RNA sequence: UUGAGCCUUGAUGUGUAGGAUAGGUGGGAGGCUUUGAAGUGUGGACGCCAGUCUGCAUGGAGCCGACCUUGAAAUACCACC
RNA sequence: GGGUGAUUAGCUCAGGGGAGAGCACCUCCCUCACAAGGAGGGGGUCGGCGGUUCGAUCCCGUCAUCACCCACCA
RNA sequence: CGCGGGGUGGAGCAGCCUGGUAGCUCGUCGGGCUCAUAACCCGAAGGUCGUCGGUUCAAAUCCGGCCCCCGCAACCA
RNA sequence: AAAAUGGUAA
RNA sequence: GCGGCCCCCUGGACGAAGACUGACGCUCAGGUGCGAAAGCGUGGGGAGCAAACAGGAUUAGAUACCCUGGUAGUCCACGCCGUAAACGAUGUCGACUUGGAGGUUGUGCCCUUGAGGCGUGGCUUCCGGAGCUAACGCGUUAAGUCGACCGCCUGGGGAGUACGGCCGCAAGGUUAAAACUCAAAUGAAUUGACGGGGGCCCGCACAAGCGGUGGAGCAUGUGGUUUAAUUCGAUGCAACGCG
């Protein structure tokens, strides 16, 4: 980073639905390694949302997506001896990164009995825009509309 | 300073201001100098305008 | 009231607040908006976008008088000025004037001594 | 000049079931109309923005009204306010 | 004893169809640490009793309490 | 001699009418931060309530003795 | 924003 | 030391040409005068600023730096004080010794044939030759080569202090020692190292992330304590599942 501008490491495809975006998702959910329980948390997960709203696997997962993309979030900057924080946009493939991620914490403390369930209920609120990892994009906002000054 | 601008108009045009005091005369004039500083800075400044 | 419809707006510049006064052609003020007024107390209040909310909110409370032209001087320096004009501008004004009436010495009192930070 | 007023007249009046800017109560089953109603702008005010009390103007012979509702039912007219 | 006024979140105070502010407590970030900031969660029969309309923190009388003026004060 | 006020953790001070569960600064202890020490951060421990005797189911708190300390008064000759 | 100190000889 | 504009009184410097006096000159102990700011006395004045002082912060503390106020003073008239890194840290006068680039102010001639060409004075700034200098540097405005006169110095501390004299309203100024004590104190420059100095660059250094330790039980090492002995060594990173 001080130095190196680097390229970027591809990665395959969803098998079940061959999708690049759905895949990056199970590595996020993956934990030690363990590619195919994350790969089948992921599916059941799915198939109970496209159930529970109709649509379907890919347009129901986007939908929860959509309502939890940052736009804009604070960073410290320290230029002149202070520490503010600025609002800055968010570049588009951080943006799901981060969506993704939120996501995955909020089914994590959510107290259901299996996981898929959990998530399957996290992000079913998302395309409801009321569970808490649409909560965290809110404040998000929130905090960066706050310090608007700075830019 | 002043400017009467024409029905023509989207640009502030505000450059007589640097083309006059505006902030220099202002930061200048905001704590005292003893007049040694003044004699120093002054020396100092054309010491260096040289090439 | 009173359909001025047209007055001056002085905009009070300074390096920790910015106030923003419409007043009619005579001096008489119809009203006013500061940046410290505005929420955002503090460091935030000494910012160019400080003082365009404050410019916004003086545009407002005095639309019922109708303002349609406005001639604009600005005193003294600060990180507001510039952003309160375009602010005017924005909000629907006829700009007719900017002058500057920033206080200059003839190097008369003397001022206060230098910081020692 | 300004209020306190003072004694008269015009307006004043949104949860909610509803045509809704239902102020309470009663005489109360009919009115004003050339002592201008209808179709339109006008401005103070307001508002949970329903448009209203309001000045006149092209205008020139009509509808409300019980009815569906509401805890309340006609500001149809009059009156204790 | 008569008159004048009052009782509303832990605190300081607003308000015939809506209990509102500000300060407190816990979290969130934030910060070197803080600090200073911004964001959520709360926390009241609106003192009780009784009284009209549909209720009416709003309206009325009685209590319990507080403040002032006055009577009382032999 | 007479009259008042005090005695509470290692130090300086709150808890008295309100007899039914000793708190607050600095100190002390352990762990952090530092090359190390101060400062700073986190977490703990520390109390015959001067002594003695009573009334109370219960006494730092209410009463009456004793010890110590502080402050007033001790005048007319 | 704040930021003190480092026993004797060798 | 002296900055708005105008008037009144007044000192010095420089240039052109000519006339005049005829060594009338240079330096100067003692002496006399002038001498920033602060300060003192008497009488005025007082906007801003601001010692002292008061409050708010910061801090371990903060008699400070920062913030809010604020008296003397800063201003005027007269009188005193007589000191400054009063510095060019370079006494005054005179003569001589290669150059370059500028500023400011006079003056002669040539077609001014625009802001030009050729000369000749005064003051002033920078760079450099020989020479000088411990070096740094100075270098026709010398710290070069010489002459005249004056002032001053003789290791550091004690000490520009004590005592005495003179001066002052005071504050204090000026002249100016000794005992005692040390073997150094000091100037310029060189190489490093360091800086809460500057520039450029790099590193799981930060930032972006993932998973841990610090809490529990147990394994293991160390410190401490204990013991007859608890063998010896390793001790910040770079000792502590180490020999
Ligand atoms: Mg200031
Ligand atoms: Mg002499
Ligand atoms: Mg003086
Ligand atoms: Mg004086
Ligand atoms: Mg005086
Ligand atoms: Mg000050
Ligand atoms: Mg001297
Ligand atoms: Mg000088
Ligand atoms: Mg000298
Ligand atoms: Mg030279
Ligand atoms: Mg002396
Ligand atoms: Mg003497
Ligand atoms: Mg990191
Ligand atoms: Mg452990
Ligand atoms: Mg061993
Ligand atoms: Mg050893
Ligand atoms: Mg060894
Ligand atoms: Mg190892």
């Amino acid at each position: 980073p001080r130095r190196r501008v680097i390229g970027q490491r591809k990665i395959l495809p969803d098998p079940k639905f061959g999708s690049e975006l759905l895949a990056k998702f199970v590595n996020i959910l993956m934990v030690d390694g363990k590619k195919s329980t994350a790969e089948s948390i992921v599916y059941s997960a799915l198939e109970t949302l496209a159930q529970r709203s109709g649509k379907s696997e890919l347009e129901a997962f986007e939908v929860a997506l959509e309502n939890v993309r940052p736009t804009v979030e604070v960073k410290s900057r320290r230029v002149g001896g202070s520490t503010y924080q600025v609002p800055v946009e968010v570049r588009p493939v951080r943006r799901n990164a981060l969506a993704m991620r939120w996501i995955v914490e909020a089914a994590r403390k959510r107290g259901d009995k299996s996981m898929a369930l959990r998530l399957a209920n996290e992000l079913s609120d998302a395309a409801e825009n009321k569970g808490t990892a649409v909560k965290k994009r809110e404040d998000v906002h929130r905090m960066a509309e706050a310090n608007k000054a700075f830019a | 300073i002043k400017v009467r601008e024409n029905e023509p108009f989207d640009v502030a045009l505000r450059r007589f201001k640097r083309s006059c005091e505006k902030a220099g005369v202002l930061a200048e004039v905001r704590r005292r100098e003893f007049y040694e500083k003044p004699t120093t800075e002054r020396k100092r400044a054309k010491a260096s305008a040289v090439k | 009231r009173k359909q001025v419809s047209d007055g001056v707006a002085h905009i009070h510049a300074s390096f920790n607040n910015t106030i923003v006064t419409i007043t009619d052609r005579q001096g008489n003020a119809l009203g006013w908006a500061t940046a410290g007024g505005s929420g955002f107390r503090g460091s935030r209040k000494s910012t160019p976008f400080a003082a365009q909310v404050a410019a916004e909110r003086c545009a407002d409370a005095v639309k019922e008088y109708g303002i349609k032209n406005l001639e604009v001087m600005v005193k003294g320096p600060g990180p507001g000025r510039e952003s309160t004009i375009r602010a005017l501008n924005a909000a629907g004004f006829r700009i007719t004037n900017i002058t500057d009436v920033t206080p200059i010495p003839h190097n008369g009192c003397r001022p206060p001594k230098k910081r020692r930070v």
